[PDB]
């Protein structure tokens, strides 16, 4: 059902970066 | 220090100063605004310039005609400082041939090979400059606020 | 014949160069590539200056 | 010791912070990065250069598709005009439960931003107010998106390889390459400027679906063929007509003599739609000009070494450059900026000097936002231009595949450019400068009877012939009667008169006095954000100080104390100091404009006129008033909806500012310290037991001077930016 | 009389405006006229000022609106010269201090060892040196192009 | 009141002249090729041109430029679509 | 890791390079100038930028710079 689309915003700030800072933390230790 | 006076000039007046009237009420320069109008940053250019300045920023034709003549020639002179700070040295020298050519091939030039100013020397510049700047420009300021809402 | 004389400096080494006069002295040793003693009245970023020369150069006039 | 990461042993050993930094910053450095043969770049940028042609597109069919969800055009449709241009929808958990005291705007619902992207007329110009309709120009750039990133995915495959020839052949990408490119795109375009637009300017649901049985041209696709036309200009949309409607719509299709009616107050509709339907020609000749196999056609080089005149009975003697702009690439990125530098500052005034769409003109909020951006960019392509103008030069230039001809001997007698651009300045330095302050002296010490604003007496000429019949001065032409005027007093020359001036129409600016006086300045900029370029470019080439960072490159970080005459000294470098001086050079013509234009929306134009020549006119009531609307919807109370820059400005007037750090604070203080301490977190038990992957060190001087760039700039791009905006809804 | 801006006279803005702006320093009854310095804010300055008001007048300028001083030449009509009259004598002012400037270096080799023999200036100037300051161009300007330029010198 | 001509004349006047030259001597200069795979410029070579490539088909040239388009063109769009249908649908001369 | 290149005739010192930090200084014999002397780096692995190598070192353009792109924990100094 509905109410939403923030799925996007806690992502797009909060993990997906959580996830860019991750995996390529790296870059070096890719 | 440049810090430090500002706060200050916004205790004396705003929330020392007074005037008078009566009826148990001392009435100040500016509020007792600060209180809760100088936490936020901010708080200093909504009131503490344009709230101000507007003795300097007028102010010509008149007698704070020099706080209206000093910080503008002090504005510049805060600025000519980065030109000599920010900027590099070799370049420079690099530059004080090309023009002369101009002197030389129409022989004029000097002897005393016109270098251009040495590194230590330019951070002996932006320093006095951007350091004369920002001074004056706050004493052509804070001045002619006091005096008329003085 | 021209010891020291109002004499060029050409190469795309130098600082003072086409500035002309003053071979001063001139050597007889032969190696290295530096028989071309200068030494005029300017100067570069030393201040001792008259550093040495020679070779693929003095295409000069009097 | 440390094998990772890539590109090169050197840096990718390396064992400091330098890597991230030297890995990320020189990324896109390739074309001299060990792992390169003479495709691998070449073959590289291709893709690459593809590859964002992706984002741009997929840059739209969201923003796009972003509205119509969001914002309110199937909406506005009912009523165009107000209004607080609707941009996104903000998903900011942040916000204190005043968003309705927030943003609550427009058409809203949430706490949405002022849209000021222009667009939301150049898209309701090609056709559409039905966001049903939309919905699929988003669908379209995706149409657009996966599509060429095959020729990402694919044309990047050894099979349906590129070459390198191939891409060195001038005459085809070029030749060939006009025709295409531009010519055609237009057509379809010069026509749906035509044929997909006329029919809802005329009110009809035209849409795709019903695509011939129009015929919006009653006489079919005749006289196009055989050799007669004007059945065509034949009764343009008339005079009222309510613009997109009933009544006065008046059939034509290909116009070109009336425009704007001041209704749209914006050049009107499908009389540009011969514009584009002619351009064309001119390169389809010129666009044959060439080749493709063919034995018809041109070559170029006698183009030269024949056509080396405008030179010669002595001179230069070209003997072909050539063998430079199409084996230098850099050229190709030596004016494909440089060019599409200009471009973007005859865009900066066509776009609005005569708008393009429903309602700019008088908006003030596009102008305010779709101008200066577009002027930025006339900086930010404009400037590091000429960068890639050093380059062949230290890496690219042969001295001797070229020392017959112009470059070379531009060279041979450079230092001269350098200084006459200089004089070219000291002076644009003293004057327009000097006079300047009394222009501030009197004014100040009760004296502005007496006083040196000299008012341009040049422009001037112009401006009047071209039209513009606004007081004084018994010569012909605009005479309103005048031969220069005739011979053509009626092709292209009633309706550019029947709006040349009372504002609304902006169209060749009302010339006030110290107008110069920033144009002047204007003509300052430049000539000194030139020789910069000039040099950090020019002689930069090697110079005498250092007559070999020939080899050295253009992004050397700085000499050392080298007998003390000796520093910051990358032709890159100069590139820094150039990028200061043109955001000076920009530093002012943004202020007026602002300063102006700003004057009319309120009908008060003593907001120069009366001020500016004596600059506290300016600081005053360019700089001071107006403001604290924005820096005061944040004021202790509350925040309403002009509270953001209350934010973002003093962000602008903070991150300006610590590009401040790097920048005064140069290199050797950094390591030093960050060592005693460096250390002290190397000691201190419990967290002992943590010896971190590499080992933490201050930051190449070159760095130490370009994060001090963009932190600037961005704090610089910022503000201005807010403000430019935060000032127009409150006051226009 | 060109472009607007009208010569003064029709006193529009200028005149009043002047009439205005200096006239409430005039209002300086607020102090006491009689003799003074201490106060002289009222009385006199205006002799300068309105006592010549329509003087000042008076070749025009063609001041114009805001009321003030549009300054131009660009050669037409008499103003040819508005700074012009008074806009060659600065060419001339300067670049024969470049005599002096020229000929008191090309002295700076002559009696042969050069350059602080610069900073002791050997009271360089008051005639020829200068004094040919008075006497350049299309008579000698030509010191330009022959035999010191070229240069031709040694 | 406009003759749409010189230009409309020079759009056709040297469209004319690359449906040109060239019928028969083999297969229309040179030779043919160049095509793709790259024989020319910067892989090697580059240089270097002459031009006398005109003098051959410019006294045939101007013929055809100048009156077929007052037979074509601005001559009757032609009979003739005959064939026939009647015609095309046989054409007024459109007008 | 040092760059770029530096260039030939000074030595012997007594007024030129005595001052090389981390050494990175020979002087082999070989003939040309006024008595034997060619030089710049029987090394270079143990500098380091440490430039003043001309400050003490005339002979004419550029003539001691850095370039160490790799930049090396042996040179970029950096110890703890
Ligand atoms: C070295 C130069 C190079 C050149 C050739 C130009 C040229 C130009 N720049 Mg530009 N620019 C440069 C470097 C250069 N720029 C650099 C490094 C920067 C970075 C700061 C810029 C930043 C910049 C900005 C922001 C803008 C320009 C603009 C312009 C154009 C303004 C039109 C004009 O010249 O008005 C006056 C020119 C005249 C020719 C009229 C005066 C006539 C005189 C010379 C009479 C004497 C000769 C003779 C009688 C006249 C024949 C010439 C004819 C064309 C009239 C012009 C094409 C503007 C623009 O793009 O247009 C909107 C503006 O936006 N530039
Ligand atoms: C558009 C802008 C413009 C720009 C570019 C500047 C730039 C500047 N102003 Mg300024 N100013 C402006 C508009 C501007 N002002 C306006 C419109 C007004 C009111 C009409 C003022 C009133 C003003 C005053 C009173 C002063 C300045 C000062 C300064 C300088 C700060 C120097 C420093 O290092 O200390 C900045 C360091 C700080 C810690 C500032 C703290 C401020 C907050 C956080 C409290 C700097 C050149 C000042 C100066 O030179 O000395 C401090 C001070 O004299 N300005
Ligand atoms: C990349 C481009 C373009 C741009 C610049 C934006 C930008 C934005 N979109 Mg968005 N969007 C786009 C295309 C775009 N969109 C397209 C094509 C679609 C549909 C296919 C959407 C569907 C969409 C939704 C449902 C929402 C946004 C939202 C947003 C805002 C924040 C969303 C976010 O956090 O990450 C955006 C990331 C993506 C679209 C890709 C996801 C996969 C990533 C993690 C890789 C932001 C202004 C949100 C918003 O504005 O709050 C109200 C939210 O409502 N978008
Ligand atoms: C008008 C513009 C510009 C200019 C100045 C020229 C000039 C020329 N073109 Mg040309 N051309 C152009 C644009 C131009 N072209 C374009 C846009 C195309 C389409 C691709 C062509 C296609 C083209 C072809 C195919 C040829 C030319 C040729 C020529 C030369 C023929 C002799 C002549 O016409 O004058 C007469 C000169 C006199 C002194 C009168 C005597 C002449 C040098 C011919 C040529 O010379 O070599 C390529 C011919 O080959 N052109
Ligand atoms: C660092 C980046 C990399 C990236 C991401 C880009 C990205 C871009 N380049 Mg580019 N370029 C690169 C390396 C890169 N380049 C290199 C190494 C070179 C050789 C030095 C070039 C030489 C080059 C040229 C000549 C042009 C571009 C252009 C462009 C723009 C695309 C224009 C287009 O698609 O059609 C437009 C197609 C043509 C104009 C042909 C695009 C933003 C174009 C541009 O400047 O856009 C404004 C075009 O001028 N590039
Ligand atoms: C705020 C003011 C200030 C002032 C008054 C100046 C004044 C000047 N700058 Mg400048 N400059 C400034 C700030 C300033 N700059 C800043 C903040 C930067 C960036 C850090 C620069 C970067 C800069 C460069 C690169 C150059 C100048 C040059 C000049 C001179 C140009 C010639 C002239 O006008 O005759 C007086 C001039 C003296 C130029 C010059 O000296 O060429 C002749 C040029 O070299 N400036
Ligand atoms: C409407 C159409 C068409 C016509 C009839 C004209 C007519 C004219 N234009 Mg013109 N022009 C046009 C399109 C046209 N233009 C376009 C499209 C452009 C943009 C490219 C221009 C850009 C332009 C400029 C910059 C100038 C003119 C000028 C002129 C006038 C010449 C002034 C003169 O000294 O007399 C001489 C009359 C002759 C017939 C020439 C003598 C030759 C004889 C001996 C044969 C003339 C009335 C000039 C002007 O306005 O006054 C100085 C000015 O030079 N035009
Ligand atoms: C005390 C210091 C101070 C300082 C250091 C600054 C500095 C700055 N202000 Mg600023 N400003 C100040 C006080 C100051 N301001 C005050 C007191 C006010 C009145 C409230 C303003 C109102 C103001 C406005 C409206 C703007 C700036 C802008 C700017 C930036 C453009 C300057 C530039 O690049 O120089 C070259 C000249 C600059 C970072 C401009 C901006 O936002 O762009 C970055 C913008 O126009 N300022
Ligand atoms: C070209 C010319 C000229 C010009 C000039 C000018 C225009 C200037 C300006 C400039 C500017 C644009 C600015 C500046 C200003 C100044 C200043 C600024 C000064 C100062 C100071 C002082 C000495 C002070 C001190 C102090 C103290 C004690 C502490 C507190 C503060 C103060 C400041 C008060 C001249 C005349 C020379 C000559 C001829 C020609
Ligand atoms: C401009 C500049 C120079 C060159 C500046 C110089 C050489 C100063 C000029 C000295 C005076 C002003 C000489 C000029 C002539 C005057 C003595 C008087 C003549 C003018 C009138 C008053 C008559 C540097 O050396 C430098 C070094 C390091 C970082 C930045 C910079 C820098 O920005
Ligand atoms: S940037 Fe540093 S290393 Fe280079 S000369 Fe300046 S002070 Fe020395
Ligand atoms: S570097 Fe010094 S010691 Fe070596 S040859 Fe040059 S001047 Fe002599
Ligand atoms: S960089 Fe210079 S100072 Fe350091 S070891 Fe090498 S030559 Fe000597």
């Amino acid at each position: 059902m509905i109410n939403l689309p923030s799925l996007f915003v806690p992502l797009v700030g909060l993990l997906f970066p959580a996830v860019a800072m991750a995996s390529l933390f790296l870059h070096v230790e890719k | 220090i440049s810090v430090v006076i500002f706060h200050f000039s916004w205790k004396m007046q705003s929330d020392v100063w007074g005037t008078i009237n009566d009826q148990g009420v001392v009435t100040h320069i500016t509020a007792g605004n600060f209180a809760q109008s100088s936490i936020t940053i901010n708080g200093w250019l909504r009131d503490f310039l344009w709230a101000q300045a507007s003795q300097v920023i007028q102010s010509y034709g008149s007698s704070l005609s020099a706080y209206g003549l000093f910080f503008l020639g002090a504005h510049f002179v805060w600025a000519f400082s980065l030109m000599f700070l920010f900027s590099g040295r070799g370049y420079w020298q690099e530059l004080i041939e090309s023009i002369v050519w101009a002197h030389n091939k129409l022989k004029v030039a000097p002897a005393t090979q016109p270098r251009a100013l040495s590194i230590v020397q330019g951070r002996a510049v932006g320093v006095t400059h951007y350091l004369l700047g920002g001074i004056a420009t706050t004493w052509a300021f804070f001045l002619a606020r006091i005096i008329a809402v003085g | 014949p021209k010891r020291g004389s109002k004499v060029k400096i050409l190469r795309r080494e130098s600082y003072w160069f086409k500035n002309v006069g003053s071979v001063v002295a001139v050597d007889q040793d032969p190696k290295t590539r530096y028989p071309v003693v200068v030494r005029f009245a300017k100067v570069n970023y030393a201040n001792i200056s008259t550093n040495n020369y020679a070779l693929d150069e003095v295409e000069e006039v009097a | 010791a440390l094998r990772i990461p890539r590109f090169s042993q050197g840096i990718a050993q390396d064992p400091t912070t330098r890597r991230i930094w030297f890995g990320i910053a020189t990324a896109h450095d390739f074309e001299s990065h060990d792992d390169i043969t003479e495709g691998r770049l070449y073959q590289n940028i291709f893709a690459s250069h593809f590859g964002q042609l992706a984002i741009i597109f997929l840059w739209t069919s969201g923003n796009l598709f972003h509205v119509a969800w969001q914002g309110n055009f199937e909406a506005w449709v009912q009523d165009p005009f107000h209004v607080r241009p609707i941009a996104h929808a903000i998903w900011d958990p942040h916000f204190g439960q005043p968003a309705v005291e927030a943003f609550t705007r427009g058409g809203a619902l949430g706490p949405v931003n002022n849209a000021y992207s222009g667009v939301y007329q150049w898209w309701y110009t090609i056709g559409l107010r039905t966001n049903e309709d939309l919905y699929t120009g988003a669908i379209f750039l995706l149409f657009l998106s996966a599509i060429s990133l095959l020729a990402g995915w694919l044309h990047l495959q050894p099979k349906w390889k590129p070459s390198v020839s191939w891409f060195k052949n001038a005459e085809s990408r070029l030749n060939h390459h006009l025709s295409g490119l531009f010519g055609v795109s237009s057509l379809a375009w010069a026509g749906h400027l035509v044929h997909v637009a006329i029919p809802g300017s005329r009110g009809e649901y035209v849409r795709w679906n019903n695509f011939l049985d129009v015929l919006p041209y009653p006489q079919g696709l005749g006289p196009l063929l055989t050799g007669q036309w004007n059945l065509y200009a034949q009764n343009p949309s008339s005079s009222n007509h309510l613009f997109g409607t009933t009544q006065g719509a008046g059939t034509a299709i290909l116009t070109i003599l009336g425009g704007f009616h001041p209704q749209t107050q914006s050049l009107w509709l499908t009389d540009v739609a011969h514009h584009h339907l002619a351009i064309a020609f001119l390169f389809l000749i010129g666009g044959l000009m060439y080749r493709t196999n063919f034995g018809i056609g041109h070559s170029i080089k006698y183009i030269l070494e024949a056509h080396i005149p405008p030179g010669g009975r002595l001179g230069r003697g070209h003997k072909g450059l050539y063998d430079t702009i199409n084996n230098s690439i850099h050229f190709q990125l030596g004016l494909a900026l440089a060019s599409l530098g200009v471009i973007t500052s005859l865009v900066a005034q066509h776009m609005y000097s005569l708008p393009a769409y429903a309602f700019i003109a008088q908006d003030f909020t596009t102008q305010a936002a779709l101008y200066t951006h577009h002027q930025y960019i006339a900086g930010f392509i404009m400037t590091g231009a000429f960068a890639h103008g050093p380059i062949f030069f230290i890496r690219d230039y042969n001295p001797e595949q070229n020392a017959d001809n112009v470059l070379a001997r531009m060279l041979e007698h450079k230092e001269a450019i350098i200084s006459h651009l200089s004089w070219a300045s000291l002076f644009l330095g003293f004057h327009t400068l000097g006079l300047y302050v009394h222009n501030d002296v009197m004014l100040a010490f009760g004296t502005p009877e007496k006083q040196i604003l000299i008012e341009p007496i040049f422009a001037q000429w112009i401006q009047s012939a071209h039209g513009k019949t606004t007081y004084g001065f018994d010569i012909p032409l605009s005479s309103t009667n005048g031969p220069a005027l005739n011979a053509g007093r009626n092709i292209w020359l009633p309706g550019w008169l029947n709006a040349i001036n009372e504002n609304s129409n902006s169209l060749f600016l009302t010339i006030g006095p110290g107008d110069f006086l920033v144009h002047h300045a204007i003509a300052l900029g430049l000539h000194t954000t030139t020789l910069i370029l000039v040099k950090g470019a020019l002689d930069a080439r090697g110079s005498k100080l250092m007559p070999d960072k020939k080899d050295f490159g253009y992004s050397f970080p700085c000499d050392g104390p080298g007998r003390g005459g000796t520093c910051d000294i990358s032709a890159w470098d100069d590139f820094y100091l150039a990028v200061f001086w043109m955001l000076n050079t920009i530093g002012w013509v943004t202020f007026y404009w602002h300063w102006k234009h700003i004057t009319l929306w309120r009908g008060n134009v003593s907001q120069f006129n009366e001020s500016s020549t004596y600059l506290m006119g300016w600081l005053r009531d360019y700089l001071w008033l107006n403001s604290s609307q924005l820096i005061n919807g944040i004021t202790p109370l509350v925040c309403n909806s002009l509270s953001v820059w209350a934010w973002m400005f003093l962000f602008g007037h903070l991150v300006w500012a610590t590009g401040f750090m790097f920048l005064i604070s140069w290199r050797g203080y950094w390591q030093e310290l960050i060592e005693t301490l460096a250390w002290a977190h190397e000691r201190t038990p419990l967290a002992n037991l943590i010896r971190w992957r590499d080992k933490p060190v201050a930051l190449s001087i070159v760095q130490a001077r370009l994060v001090g760039l963009v932190h600037f700039s961005v704090g610089y791009i910022f503000t201005y930016a807010a403000f430019l905006i935060a000032s127009t809804s409150g006051k226009f | 009389d060109i472009a607007g801006l009208t010569p003064c006279k029709e006193s529009k803005q200028f005149a009043k405006r002047e009439k205005q702006a200096l006239k409430k320093l005039q209002a300086s009854l607020k102090l006491y006229a009689d003799d003074s310095a201490p106060a002289l804010a009222i009385k006199a300055t205006m002799e300068k000022t309105k006592k010549r008001f329509d003087n000042y007048g008076k070749y025009g300028l063609l001041c114009g609106s805001d009321g003030l001083p549009h300054l131009i030449v660009s050669g037409d009509q008499r103003h040819w010269g508005e700074f012009i009259t008074p806009g060659i004598l600065f060419l001339y002012i300067a670049g024969w201090i470049g005599w002096v400037g020229r000929s008191y270096l090309i002295a700076i080799r002559d009696e042969k060892k050069p350059t602080q023999k610069e900073i002791i200036i050997d009271v360089p100037l008051a005639s020829s040196l200068l004094f040919r300051g008075f006497s350049w161009p299309v008579a000698a300007y030509r010191e330009l192009l022959n035999g010191e330029l070229v240069d031709n010198n040694f | 009141p406009s003759l749409v001509i010189s230009l409309s004349t020079g759009l056709s006047l040297f469209l004319g002249r690359f449906v040109f030259f060239n019928f028969q001597r083999e297969n229309m200069a040179k030779q043919v090729p160049e095509q793709n795979g790259m024989s020319h410029f910067e892989a090697g070579d580059t240089r270097a041109k002459e031009y006398v490539s005109l003098l051959k088909s410019n006294d045939p040239v101007g013929f055809n430029i100048v009156d077929v388009l007052a037979w074509g063109s601005i001559g009757h769009i032609v009979a003739y679509y005959i064939l026939a249908t009647a015609s095309n649908g046989y054409d007024p001369s459109f007008f | 890791s040092h760059s770029v290149k530096i260039y030939d005739t000074c030595i012997g010192c007594t007024q030129c390079v005595r001052a090389c930090p981390t050494d990175v200084l020979e002087m082999i014999p070989w003939g040309g100038c006024k008595a034997k002397q060619i030089a710049s780096a029987p090394r270079t692995e143990d500098c380091v930028g440490c430039k003043r190598c001309e400050s003490a070192c005339p002979t004419d353009f550029l003539s001691v710079r850095v370039y160490l792109w790799h930049e090396t924990t042996r040179s970029m100094g950096l110890a703890y």
